[PDB]
């Protein structure tokens, strides 16, 4: 969760989850683009992201 | 002296109409392909128009109408109107 900004009329939230790789680069899982100030996600595995 | 060539005229005004001769007769606008098959009026704005181009209305009576917004901003909001009762659970 967070907090509405002062934008000017329309607001859209744009998540991106990256997931640290074993040799130290970055994965890509899942993106989204919402409007709802909470997000839930569900079955994450590994470590670090 | 002389004043000739009066050339009346009765006959020539008729020809556009005579209902014309009392009244102006009220203009109507065009119509947009684009907005459907709807008529635009010419004394009535429903949609709630942009603060530029359209110039500053005028209202005569009634008529439920739109606006032109002048600004729009979107925050968070405060918990609580007012007074000492501020609970949130």
């Amino acid at each position: 969760r967070w907090d509405t900004p002062k934008v000017v009329k329309g607001v859209s939230f744009l998540l991106r989850l990256t997931v640290t790789a074993d040799d130290g680069s970055e994965r890509l899982v899942s993106t989204a683009r919402t409007t709802e100030t909470t997000y839930r996600f569900t079955q994450l595995a590994l470590g670090n992201y | 002296g002389m004043t000739g060539i009066l050339f009346s005229l009765g006959a020539s005004m008729v020809l556009g109409g005579v209902a014309q001769m009392l009244a102006p007769k009220a203009r109507t606008p065009r119509i947009q392909t684009t907005d459907n098959g709807k008529q635009n009026t010419y004394f009535s704005s429903l949609d709630n128009m942009v603060a530029q181009g359209n110039v500053l209305p005028v209202l005569y009576g009634e008529m439920r109408v739109g606006s032109r917004v002048v600004s729009q901003e979107i925050s968070t909001a405060d918990e609580g109107d007012g007074g000492q009762v501020v609970v949130i659970g």
